[PDB]
């Protein structure tokens, strides 16, 4: 009751017009502040307490920020176009010992999302379902999480099959693309948590304030 | 705790 | 094209009519086996070559695991039953040091598929999803894997909202599970791997043959 | 490598 994925489409319009590893985690800290406020623009986000607010972010962050450069690198040949401008080739992503995780991200996401032209009302719809996370633990009202992220496949199961006919599987194949992310997401954190440890390669305040605990 | 980010939401 | 639902739940009546952490690792070992046997009656699973067989199982056999004794305890409390007969209280799993990732289990996943009632025909095609993996690395043919995948998801919508007209979401619902389980695979494989390294624990041979690499 | 599992899946 109420998700209209124009209004996703439009906070997806409106938040995006030497050591690579470097370069991304100042990329990833500048998108953090970007991503509180495309959530403000996902309908009823604002409306639940700043509570749950700042529980959903923590534990969606890195994922809703993976699935968006990701989407935007689909043009790019082997390597993806940081938020920054600056562009981080495989080759490049190889010889600074992020080779194996960085071809995860081309292969199971980047590959896929251009395969079938993912657009990026889809985009919006996937990451609003990601921030709509009811097994987010601390949560004040979970079904409400819950209620929530129906409400947005809904709208995006309608949006499918209305815009795209011809496909009768879109829908699932875009849910589908769900697993790999999370996967892809619990790994990039391992690799921030040992660059913290190793204590090379800054880290900016809003990204460290994320590798907080919990 | 996350300071930030509260603050980033309130606003 | 070819993927009857009902090949599927017979996949599933075919396989299935002190400390708790040892205990569990007896449990896995010995579904080790039962899991060959379930994807040698999946549909078109056998017409692989064995060396893609191998791959999608040493890729899916946790979560495959893990889908089954959670569904097969939506009727126990607060624990879960394993295929060897025995019960695994919360209590028991918490004194254990494992607590956090039982009442995680527990939580996103058998909780959730009893307030759903999630039949064996659901929990066969779900895991017929996760077994036709095509995201798994050495795979000879992914597209074939691809294909495969889709077909047991096309039959799976179908026989929701003919079978539970009702419930539009109810497809969703069902494949938003699987961010979670691949979550919760991911962290009992470090737990086994850590298992492994401390020594104590035994570890039976197939279970162990798990843990090889890659 | 994976000698069980081959053993399984070819009987
Ligand atoms: C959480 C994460 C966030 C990204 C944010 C950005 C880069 C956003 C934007 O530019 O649009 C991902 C990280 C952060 C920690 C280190 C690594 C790697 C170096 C381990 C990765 C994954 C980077 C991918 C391209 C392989
Ligand atoms: C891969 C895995 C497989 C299970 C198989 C079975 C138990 C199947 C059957 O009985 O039907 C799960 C494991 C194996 C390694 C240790 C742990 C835990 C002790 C870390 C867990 C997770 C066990 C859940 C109940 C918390």
């Amino acid at each position: 009751e109420d998700m209209p994925v124009e209004r996703i489409l439009e906070a997806e319009l409106a938040v995006e017009p030497n050591d690579p590893v470097t370069n991304i985690c100042q990329a990833a800290d500048k998108q953090l502040f970007t991503l509180v406020e495309w959530a403000k623009r996902i309908p009823h986000f604002s409306e639940l307490p700043l509570d749950d607010q700042v529980i959903l972010l923590r534990a969606g962050w890195n994922e809703l920020l993976i699935a968006s450069f990701s989407h935007r690198s689909i043009a790019v040949k082997d390597g993806i176009l940081l938020a920054t401008g600056l562009h981080v080739h495989r080759n490049s992503a190889h010889s600074a010992g992020v080779g194996a995780i960085f071809d995860r991200v081309l292969t199971e996401l980047v590959s896929k999302m251009r395969d079938m032209q993912m657009d990026k009302t889809e985009l919006g719809c996937l990451r609003a379902i990601v921030l709509f996370n009811p097994d987010s633990k601390g949560l004040s009202n979970p079904a409400e999480v819950e209620a929530l992220r129906e409400k947005v496949y809904a709208s995006l199961e309608a949006y499918c099959k209305h815009k795209y006919p011809e496909q009768p599987g879109r829908f699932a194949k875009l849910l589908l693309r769900l697993p790999a992310l999370r996967s892809i997401g619990l790994k990039c954190l391992e690799h921030l948590f040992f660059f913290k440890l190793i204590g090379d390669t800054p880290i900016d305040t809003f990204l460290m304030e994320m590798l907080e605990a919990p | 705790k996350h300071k930030i980010l509260h603050r980033l939401l309130q606003d």
